[PDB]
């Protein structure tokens, strides 16, 4: 699934920014080189998009299908899907019987110059 | 158990923006702490990514489910179609 690829990317990104952030706070202030009114900025700047990273996550996770649906229904779901699929199919080869079947009425009649 | 997969998945999204604003001073927590609190920023972490993990086998089924769909209507499509073609010919045919 995309969606599932994208939460895992997203969750991947974010993980990153958090690292980020804890080694840029450790490393630099312990949190209490660079200014103090600087060392704010960055700091909110990045903890503004981890609340995003946050947001767009949770939407992902309910955007993907099936969510709230088990294992038990799944499996019902592509056994009822295969089922249908045979008889589509069959409705399909009656289909297709009959244009053709017809087909060579019409070429019947044409060759015949009529 | 898929869903209860999304549910822990869902509450550890939560203690982590807690844990992370607590350390990134908006919220408080007492110096001390600082260190509880990057440890734990990093067990959730490690849990929620587990958790996604057990989840793929789910998202994969969907994945099929999906195909199965997509054909199911593309072959449906193509029988309207036909039947389409047959009245088009009976319309040329009648009037």
């Amino acid at each position: 699934t995309d969606r599932m690829t994208q939460l895992q990317i997203c969750l991947d990104q974010m993980t990153e920014q958090f690292c980020a952030t804890l080694n840029y706070i450790d490393k630099n202030h312990g949190f209490e080189v660079v200014p103090p009114e600087e060392f704010s900025n960055t700091i909110d700047e990045l903890s503004t998009d981890i609340i995003l990273k946050t947001r767009q996550i949770n939407k992902l996770i309910d955007s993907l299908p099936g969510v709230d649906v088990s294992a038990e229904e799944q499996l019902r779901k592509i056994d009822m899907l295969q089922k249908k699929l045979v008889e589509v199919e069959d409705e399909k080869i009656e289909a297709i019987k009959k244009k053709e079947k017809l087909m060579r009425h019409v070429d019947s009649m044409i060759e015949d110059f009529v | 158990n898929y869903q209860y997969k999304i549910q822990e998945l869902r509450k550890l999204l939560k203690s982590l923006l807690l844990n992370y604003l607590e350390l990134i001073g908006v919220l408080s927590i007492n110096p001390d702490m600082y260190e509880r609190k990057v440890e734990n920023i990093r067990t959730i972490l490690v849990n929620i990514h587990h958790l996604l993990n057990e989840y793929r086998p789910h998202q994969s089924r969907e994945s099929l489910i999906m195909l199965l769909e997509e054909q199911l209507e593309y072959k449906r499509g193509e029988i309207r179609e036909i039947e389409q073609v047959c009245k088009q010919v009976h319309d040329k045919l009648t009037s």
